[PDB]
Formats: C-alpha cells, sequence, structure tokens
RNA sequence: CUGGGCUUGUGUUGGGGACCCGCGGCUGCUCGCGGGCCCUGAAAAGCAGUGGCGGGCUCG
C-alpha cells in the first residue's frame, strides 16, 4: 500500500528534474571551464529513483547502469553536456595519478571481446588488445594521467570499475581524492 | 496523524544530560575568557495539568496505557473544559523516547518558535478535524458489551 | 515629444482630484484615518505608456531602477526592508552603528534569506510582510530566490517587488560576508529607494510610478520628461520604432495622453 | 452496482490526476477523473472529483482518507450522493489539460503583417476611439490632438 | 555493551549521542589505529627482540601482501594505508643501513633476505597485481593477523629507529604523496660490500619495469641517484632519455 | 475561557535562570582552580582522537 | 574609457469583489491580454478551451 505522500514526493521531485533539464537546454552545452584540458573520474551516486530518458541513455552512454561503478573521462565540449545532465546521479572531480595507482592495480578489472574476465597477467594485456602503445598497466595510466590521443581506445578496452561499498563515510576540485579513499 | 505530530515535537525534544552539561560549560567558558527563552516539550504529570489549567499549553497528547488509568482518565475532558486540543496516543514509551525517559505519561507544547507557529496551528487544527470530530459522539457510550 | 502641454496635462490632473477628494461622500460619513491632506496626498499618479510589440516576451519579475532627479519616495512614513544574502546579525550591526538618521529611522527590518525562508514560507506571513512594509530592497544575490521565497503575495502585483541592490565585495556566513565598504552601502541604498521603477512584462501597457498628487506641478514635469527619455533609450526595444501613446492618469480618473 | 462520485479538495501541489489516479485505484476501480483546473493557465484549483465503479469503495475510500494532513493541506474527501451528480461533470474526464500560452500566442498575433484594407479598419478603429477620449476629457478641461 | 549501546541512541533515535558513543568507540575504519591495545598480549607472548625479528618473517611478509590486497569490509582502506605506510617505513630503514643482502624471485613472488643484529629474516612480496581471493576465505580472521602484524612491525620498527637515532615517526607530506611518490613521498632527518655496489651510479626505469622492487634493491644499495617515468611516479630524478647523465637504463621491451 | 489560577507569576519565569547561574559560577571555580578542562569546539575535536 | 556601472542569467498557490484604465478582435453586444485598489488559514462543489507535429491504440 503505497502512501499518498509517496506521490507527491514524486511529483515534485520530477518537476524538477524537468526545470533544471530545461535549464540545460536552454544557454548551452558548455561548462564554465578554463581552456586547459583535464580528466575527470565520475562514480555513480545513489539518488533520485525514477530516471527520466534523457539522463538514462547518458548513464548507458557512459556504462553506469548498475550502482556505484565508474568510469574515466576526458573534457570535450561534449562530456561537459553530459556532466551536467547526469549530475545530481554522479560525482565528478579531477582525480589524481596515485588515486589512478589503485584503481588499475588494486581495483583494477578487465574488459575483451564482450565478456569481463579480471585481469590475468602483463601479456595478457598483450593478449587483449596490447597493440596502440599498449606492453603494460601503465599504458592504460599514460592515456588517463596525460591526455591521450587513444584514450577513447583506452576508454574502449576499459571495464567500470565496481568499487567498494564505504562504511559510514558541483565539481570537487582535487576533494575527489577523498572519495575512492573511504571507497577503494 | 501521530507521525506528523512527533515531525512538530522531535524539532522540540529537551535537551539531554550531555548536551546541557556541554552547554554549561560552554558559558562558563566564556565567563573566564544573549539569548531567549528556550522552547521545549513540557512533561510531567503535574506539570502539564498545571499548565492546562492556567491555558498554558496548546496541544495535548495523552498515553493509552498508564496503568493506574485514574491518572489520566479526567484528562481528556479537563481539557475539553478549558477548550486545549488533546489527542489520546499510542505508547507511553513513544513519549518517553520523545522526552528522553523511559515513560512519560503526558506531554504538552505551550508554545513553539517563529519559524513554526504554522506547522502547529495546522498540527492542532488536524487533531479538532481529524480526531476530535470522530469522537465527539462515541466518546460518551459505554464501551464492549455482550 | 513636447514639455509644455505636458505640463498643462499635469496641472489639470493634479487639480482634478484635489476636487475628487475634497468632495463629500454622500453616504453621511467621515474617516478619522484619512485626513483631506492626507488623501490629497498618498494618492500616486502614473504614467502609463502604450506599446505596438509585446515588450520583453518573458516575464522579467525583476524592477529596473530609472534615476530620478528628485526622489519618489522620501516622504516620513515610509517602511522599507532589506533582504540580505549573508548573516542578518553583520548587517543589523552596520545599519545600528551607521546608516546616517534618516536611513536609520526607514530601515524597518533587515532579514536573512535563510531566515525568511524559514519564518515566511505560509501565505498568512508573507501577505503580513507585504502589508507592513512599503518599499522592499534585496540584495543581487538573492534576487533569483525570491520568486519561490516571497510568491504571488508579492509578485502577482508590481507594486511592492523587491528592488535589486549590489552589496558585495568587487563561503562561511561566520568567518566572511562579502560586502562593500560600509559608506558605499548607504548611498547605494539612497539611490534604489527614490527612484522610478520599470516592470518588464509580456505585456503592451506599463504602468510607472511618477509621483504623488500634492508635488508642485512643475517638479512633475521635470520628473515625467526623465521618465518617458530614460525608457525609450533603455528599455523598450525598437527605440522609437515601436513606440505609441503615453497616457498619465491617476489610481481614481481617466487617462490623459501624450503621443509619440 | 451504480458508480458513485466523491469531491476531494484541498489538494496539494503535486497531487494532481494522474497521482490522484495511482491513489486511489489501490482502493478499488476507478473509471473516471477530472481534477478542476483554469483555462487560463493550466492550474489546479486544488479541487478534484473522481468516480469509482462501486458505491461501496467510494464510502471506503472517503470516510478512511477524510482528514488526512498532506504536505500541509488536511483534505476534505466527501461524497457527493447520486441525487445531485450534474450530467455534465466529467466533461474533460481521461484527458490532458495543456497549457496554451495565450499570452505568447496573442502577443504575437499582434505582431504578424496585416492586410491594408484591415488597417483602414485600424485607422477607423482609432479615430473612433480617440474621438471620444477627447469627449470624455473636455469636462476635465483637457483638449489635445494628434 | 558498547555496541549494544550504539544501538541504544539508533533505537530510540538520538543522532548526536550516537556519534559522541562512536567517537568513543573508536572503530578501527577511520582511524587505523587498532580498536584494542595489543600491548600487554604481546608483553606476554614474545620474549626477546631476536624473536621479534623471527616472528618478522610471517609479520612482513602479510603486510606486503596485504598492502597490495584490495579493501574488504572486515579490513578497511585506512588500514590498507596504515599498512602501506608501515610496510613503507620498514623499508626506509633498510635503504638507510644496507641491511638487505640477498633477494630471490619465484612464481609467488619476490622474496628479501635482510640480517639484522645477526638475524636473518626472510618475507615473500607479490608483484604488483591484484589477487584472486575466490573460494572459502575468511576476511574476520585474516582482519585480525593485520592488526597483528600492525602492532608488532609498529613496535619492532619503532625499537630500530631509536636504535639508529632517526626521529620517530617520520614526517609525511600528503599530497605530493597523491602525486604518486609512493616511496619517495617522506622526509628523514638523522637528528631529532653493499656501499661498494653502485656507490656512484645513474640509473633509470623505464615503462615496463617494476618499479617498487627496483628502487627498493636500489636504495638498498645506496644507489644515490635513481630516476623513472612520469607516469610510474614523481617527485625524482628527470624524467627525459635524452639527458646524458644516465649510465644505466632498465627496459624490458620486445 | 480564562485561567483557573488567579495568582500572579513570578518574576522567575521572565528572566534567565538562577539556577543555571548557580551551576556556571561552580563550572567556573573547577575551571580557576584547574580541576576541569575548559571547553573544546568540536573543531578542536576534529584535531584530537 | 581601471571604475564605476552595464547586460544575460526565468524562477509566481487558488478564488472572490458593492471599483479606475490601456491594447486586441467580431456584424455586433461583449469576450480575450496586460496593469491599478481591496478581501482572504497553503481557504475551495459542473460551466474543460485553442490548432498542430510525432509516437501509441485501432479499421482495411
Amino acid at each position: 500500500f503505497k502512501r499518498a505522500e509517496k506521490y507527491v514526493k514524486e511529483y515534485r521531485e520530477q518537476e524538477r528534474e524537468k526545470i533544471r533539464l530545461a535549464r540545460i537546454a536552454k544557454q548551452q552545452g558548455s561548462f564554465h571551464i578554463p581552456a586547459e584540458a583535464k580528466l575527470v573520474f565520475v562514480i555513480r551516486i545513489k539518488g533520485i529513483n525514477k530516471i527520466p530518458p534523457k539522463p538514462r541513455k547518458i548513464l548507458q552512454l557512459l556504462r553506469l547502469r548498475q550502482i556505484n561503478n565508474g568510469v574515466f573521462v576526458k573534457v570535450t565540449k561534449a562530456t561537459a553536456e553530459m556532466i551536467k545532465i547526469v549530475e545530481p546521479w554522479v560525482a565528478y572531480g579531477y582525480p589524481n595519478l596515485k588515486s589512478v595507482r589503485e584503481l588499475i592495480y588494486k581495483r583494477g578489472y578487465g574488459k575483451v571481446n564482450g565478456q569481463r574476465i579480471p585481469l590475468t597477467d602483463n601479456a595478457i594485456i598483450e593478449e587483449n588488445l596490447g597493440k596502440y602503445g599498449i606492453i603494460c598497466i601503465e599504458d592504460l595510466i599514460h592515456e588517463i594521467f596525460t591526455v591521450g590521443p587513444n584514450f577513447k581506445q583506452a576508454a574502449n578496452f576499459l571495464w567500470p570499475f565496481k568499487l567498494s561499498n564505504p562504511n559510514g563515510g558541483g565539481n570537487r576540485e582535487e576533494h575527489i581524492n577523498a572519495l575512492i579513499r573511504a571507497m577503494n | 496523524l501521530a507521525a506528523q505530530a512527533f515531525k512538530l515535537l522531535n524539532k522540540y525534544r529537551p535537551e539531554t544530560k550531555q548536551e546541557k552539561k556541554e552547554r554549561l560549560l560552554r558559558e562558563a567558558t566564556a565567563i573566564k575568557e544573549v539569548s531567549k527563552k528556550p522552547y521545549t516539550v513540557k512533561y510531567g504529570l503535574n506539570h502539564v495539568v498545571g499548565l492546562i489549567e492556567n491555558k498554558k499549553a496548546s496541544l495535548v497528547l495523552i498515553a493509552n496505557d498508564v496503568d493506574p488509568i485514574e491518572l489520566v482518565v479526567f484528562l481528556p475532558a479537563l481539557c475539553r473544559k478549558m477548550g486545549i486540543p488533546y489527542a489520546i496516543i499510542k505508547g507511553k514509551a513513544r513519549l518517553g523516547t520523545l522526552v528522553h525517559k523511559k515513560t512519560a505519561a503526558v506531554v504538552a507544547i505551550t508554545e513553539v518558535r517563529s519559524e513554526d507557529k504554522n506547522e502547529l496551528a495546522k498540527l492542532i487544527s488536524a487533531v479538532k478535524e481529524g480526531y476530535l470530530e470522530k469522537v465527539e459522539d462515541t466518546r460518551k457510550r459505554w464501551g464492549g458489551g455482550i | 515629444v513636447d514639455p509644455d502641454q505636458t505640463l498643462k496635462a499635469c496641472k489639470a490632473l493634479l487639480a482634478h482630484i484635489k476636487k475628487a477628494a475634497a468632495a463629500p461622500r454622500p453616504d453621511g460619513k467621515q474617516n478619522l484615518l484619512a485626513d483631506e491632506e492626507s488623501t490629497v496626498a498618498e494618492t500616486p499618479i502614473w504614467l502609463t505608456l502604450t506599446t505596438k510589440k509585446h515588450i520583453h516576451d518573458s516575464h522579467r519579475l525583476q524592477p529596473g531602477k530609472i534615476i530620478l532627479p528628485h526622489p519618489l519616495n522620501t516622504s516620513e512614513e515610509i517602511s522599507v526592508c532589506l533582504i540580505t544574502a549573508d548573516p542578518q546579525r553583520f548587517y543589523k550591526n552596520a545599519v545600528a552603528d551607521e546608516f546616517p538618521e534618516d536611513l536609520r529611522a526607514k530601515i524597518g527590518r533587515v532579514i536573512d534569506i535563510s531566515h525568511l525562508k524559514a519564518k515566511f514560507k505560509a501565505y498568512e506571513a508573507q501577505r503580513k510582510l507585504f502589508s507592513e512594509h512599503d518599499v522592499f530592497l534585496a540584495d543581487t544575490r538573492i534576487i533569483n530566490r525570491l520568486p519561490k521565497a516571497l510568491g504571488k503575495t508579492f509578485y502577482k502585483t508590481t507594486t511592492k517587488r523587491p528592488i535589486p541592490v549590489v552589496l558585495m565585495a568587487q563561503r562561511d556566513p561566520l568567518e566572511n560576508a562579502n560586502a562593500r565598504p560600509i559608506p558605499e552601502i548607504v548611498a547605494e541604498i539612497r539611490k534604489a529607494i527614490g527612484a522610478a521603477l520599470v516592470h518588464l512584462s509580456p505585456s503592451t501597457n506599463t504602468a510607472i510610478k511618477v509621483g504623488y498628487a500634492n508635488w508642485e506641478p512643475e517638479k512633475l514635469a521635470a520628473n515625467i520628461e526623465t521618465v518617458i527619455r530614460e525608457l525609450v533609450e533603455r528599455f523598450v526595444p525598437q527605440k522609437w520604432q515601436n513606440v505609441r501613446n503615453f497616457y498619465v492618469k491617476g489610481p481614481e480618473t481617466a487617462a490623459l495622453p501624450i503621443y509619440q | 452496482s451504480q458508480p458513485g462520485v466523491m469531491y476531494i479538495a484541498r489538494l496539494p501541489h503535486g497531487f494532481y490526476e494522474h497521482e490522484l489516479r495511482g491513489y486511489f485505484s489501490q482502493f478499488g476501480e476507478i473509471t473516471r477523473l477530472r481534477v478542476v483546473r483554469n483555462k487560463k493557465t493550466g492550474a489546479s484549483r486544488h479541487r478534484a472529483f473522481i468516480e469509482f465503479a462501486d458505491a461501496e469503495v467510494a464510502d471506503i475510500a472517503a470516510r478512511t482518507m477524510d482528514k488526512y494532513l498532506l504536505f500541509g493541506h488536511i483534505l476534505t474527501c466527501k461524497i457527493v450522493p447520486p441525487a445531485q451528480v450534474h450530467p455534465d461533470l466529467f466533461k474533460g474526464a481521461n484527458r490532458r489539460f495543456k497549457v496554451v500560452p495565450w499570452n505568447k500566442m496573442a502577443g504575437r498575433q499582434l505582431e504578424r503583417p496585416l492586410s491594408e484594407s484591415q488597417w483602414q479598419v485600424k485607422v477607423a478603429k482609432e479615430e473612433q476611439r480617440r474621438a471620444a477620449r477627447a469627449e470624455k476629457l473636455k469636462e476635465m478641461g483637457y483638449e489635445f490632438e494628434a | 555493551a558498547l555496541e549494544k549501546k550504539i544501538s541504544r541512541a539508533l533505537g530510540r533515535g538520538d543522532v548526536s549521542n550516537a556519534a559522541r558513543l562512536e567517537r568513543n568507540a573508536n572503530l578501527p575504519e577511520k582511524t587505523g589505529k587498532p580498536r584494542y591495545t595489543l600491548n600487554h598480549i604481546i608483553r606476554e607472548r614474545y620474549p626477546t627482540f631476536q624473536d621479534a625479528l623471527r616472528d618478522l618473517d610471517d609479520c612482513l611478509s602479510m603486510l606486503f601482501l596485504f598492502a597490495n590486497l584490495p579493501s574488504t569490509t572486515a579490513v578497511p582502506a585506512k588500514m590498507i594505508a596504515r599498512c602501506e605506510r608501515l610496510c613503507h617505513e620498514f623499508q626506509h630503514y633498510l635503504i638507510v643501513t644496507h641491511s638487505l643482502r640477498k633477494s630471490f624471485l619465484s612464481i609467488k613472488g619476490i622474496y628479501y633476505q635482510a640480517n639484522i643484529q645477526g638475524e636473518d629474516i626472510l618475507w615473500l612480496v607479490p608483484y604488483k597485481f591484484n589477487q584472486r581471493i575466490v573460494g572459502d576465505v575468511d576476511f574476520r580472521i585474516m582482519g585480525t593477523f593485520v592488526e597483528f602484524y600492525m602492532t608488532l612491525l609498529g613496535f619492532v620498527n619503532y625499537r630500530l629507529y631509536t636504535s639508529i637515532g632517526l626521529k620517530y615517526p617520520p614526517k609525511f607530506d600528503q599530497v605530493k604523496d597523491d602525486q604518486g611518490a609512493e616511496l619517495a613521498a617522506f622526509s628523514l632527518e638523522g637528528l631529532n660490500d653493499p656501499s661498494q655496489l653502485f656507490a656512484n651510479f645513474t640509473f633509470f626505469l623505464s615503462r615496463e619495469t617494476p618499479r617498487q622492487p627496483l628502487e627498493f634493491i636500489l636504495r638498498a644499495f645506496g644507489c644515490k641517484r635513481i630516476g623513472w617515468d612520469a607516469v610510474l611516479g614523481e617527485g625524482a630524478f628527470t624524467t627525459d632519455e635524452s639527458d646524458p647523465r644516465i649510465t644505466h637504463q632498465i627496459i624490458d621491451r620486445p | 475561557k480564562m485561567p483557573l489560577s488567579a495568582a500572579p507569576e513570578p518574576k522567575r519565569r521572565f528572566i534567565p535562570s538562577k539556577n543555571e547561574a548557580k551551576q556556571i559560577m561552580k563550572l567556573v571555580r573547577a575551571i580557576r582552580e584547574g580541576r576541569i578542562l575548559p571547553y573544546k569546539p568540536p573543531e578542536e575535536r576534529e584535531r584530537e582522537e
């Protein structure tokens, strides 16, 4: 027996989603960012239950379906459109290189040929694709910590890291380093 | 109605012994190195009955399971005589939780802060419409039977 | 636009309102709280621009200030409220130890935005606030927030909408409150109170307050001329291409036209 | 077996038709539902009329949801007897109520280029209307010409 | 009863009282320091400092394994970050006193052998790679041996650090460690055959080469200058391979 | 319509608490003689255990 | 135009009234759009009206 309050909370919380999405589409698909390019790590955040179709397909585009997983992404003009659309269900900010270091070493898993198997060996990274300058684990970090000409290909090999659930614990400048630190 | 009552009343919970001592240590420290009247939830049977009799209460909540029931039998009718809206509530344990005791037979609100005078008057209207109107022609009738 | 015929209308409409007010009312009743001079005064006449296009095809809901050579609301009974986007106690201390003597008198109540949403969310309270003051200011950091806070009771009518006031420097509240130097604040408050106000609505008629019916007409004529020239050059698009009739009319009388 | 019409008012903002249909469909079978809106701006008048399949489920839903403090609104759900039930009471049930932007419509309805023959009618309606205003300010002692 | 009282203010409802009881709990998930004081237990368990080095055979090798391990519910990431801190503290002692002599590698990983006060200590470090914990294993048991070897190595490296006289604990920088310095994030101020091997040598590590074991071995034998790639780490010798100061560059490429 | 008691209301209902004031000064003497540590804000508690 | 401002940033509960207007239409009364002056517990008892793109449900 769903109570009436839950119904009213839904509609007020869907109209605010409609209002904000109109404001994004009104101004432009742009964000007030300096011209220097950076990299953003995005983490799924538990949020609004019912997802509108346009934030839903952007989670699908960012392979963000299941909760709490996370992917890497650079900045384009197009990325800031996806950033501020899916923002109430994600947390974003520029990570640090050592934060990537745990994410490929301790948190690293593998995706090749459409089936998800764990990382097995460095030669398995060669076996996966291993071709576009891919010789070890630091290939992914080189495409991540530095902006990569084949980082889109590096993301194509990449799978959303299923991050760990913490126990009791706007762009973050470097405060996202604290995000994985409780979520590693 | 019980849930909406405790939404307002939990905002007016009395201070615990831990945080009362902390505030006393705060003010004593500042003297070594400005406030208004505190609005809390009024409790205590002898205190609340006096607040009823001086018309100082605005809403009254009465536990339905006081095991000498003589302590609360006159209390709905006394609130009716002076005009104060009352509501019989489930749980003498629930009211004691609200007021940091094991038990509480009666709970009264007297005056609330200015940020929530509207939702108290809305809660009072929800008692004289949702509770005291249905009780009206069934509070004078004998219970049970067979 | 011509000034002399504007003046001779301004004589005629203003002289009419004295004849209308001084005429007795036929059910044999008087008014305790309405002197003949007090109702000859306190009755504003206002300029009604008529356009061709619907100007600013949206609801602007934020007034624009036209600096008037001689101010509008500088009487002795004006209660004014300053809605501020920062700790209320900093502005409360600012208006108490400073803000001359006239501004100290007119400051009725300064209220934080956070304290406004807690104490004035209901529609009793935003109606009690409407009837208690006369002019409402607002910091420019909360001009957008006031439609939700002070709703239809403050924004259905254009008589009392919050006036945009800049009160910034060029965040933890107790540590820092980014404000101007205090003399630059009180000087700017003076400008905002006595300024004629434009209100852009998807409409053809715009009513701009020009003064009350106890001023002397040449004072009014200099004031309406500045309202005319400021509004066309700055606010209405297609400056003189979209211009149309310009009436002046009191709250209980007919419309006196000027054409452009 | 006749349908029963229930009048619900003091509707919170958010408790519109699809949420109104969804909640009361958990009680029984909802046949026709229509909230009372405004043709000028699409906006509820905080008042809706519903009609169920069975009269038993109409009395059950109204009696259990009569005074229910929902988002600051103590509701009022009453049963309209079949003696009254106005025949044209569900003229727009189970239909979207679109928000027609008349002010944007009429604002640029003025702006479109117009016929030259109509522009003659524009002048005639103008000169009739200016002439009568010249009459109605001549007892005010005013003459203006254009 | 303390976890019974943390169900107290949670049950009746008191967020402030639930907090002040749980700061008083001092739970290991936010501290890294252990829940219970193991001072008197190790007082009765191990009799002499030589047996601490004998127990250092087991104490080090799991913590090098645990520091590479990811986090579970039983072992918080702050416990691993304290494991990675404490595993680095024993490494910084070894590279100062040059006590590392023998090293072996196998399928299990990397074995190091070091003599401290005439006592040989052997520990196994697997490679920098996430290990499958597939099967029936107990993390609750495993989290205790973390707490065991946290306090023991913390006690062992405290005794030896005053023995060498350098001030303890060593000072650490947060964000410069967050840039990926790993071993080189920390400053050591000496007052509060091994050396002759690569006494004056210049080293560079490339992109494939294992950064952590190579730097640990080189600094243990007194290699003054070790550089590596900007993506392997930072706060090192100049990354550019065109700089002719480098004598030997470590490369494992086909 | 009117309250039952016509007794006057004491002035202690309109002024700050006497008993709280006497308890404050007892803590002041403890801080003066150093028996009780002074108040530490939660920010200082964040720089603690 | 270095120093003071400017310009975008669209976000309003609903009813009623024994009142003054401006602009649109129609053979027309009158009805729309926008103001002004009052009343109102976040109050409430048909009077729902304007043409369309797409998609869905259907008939061949």
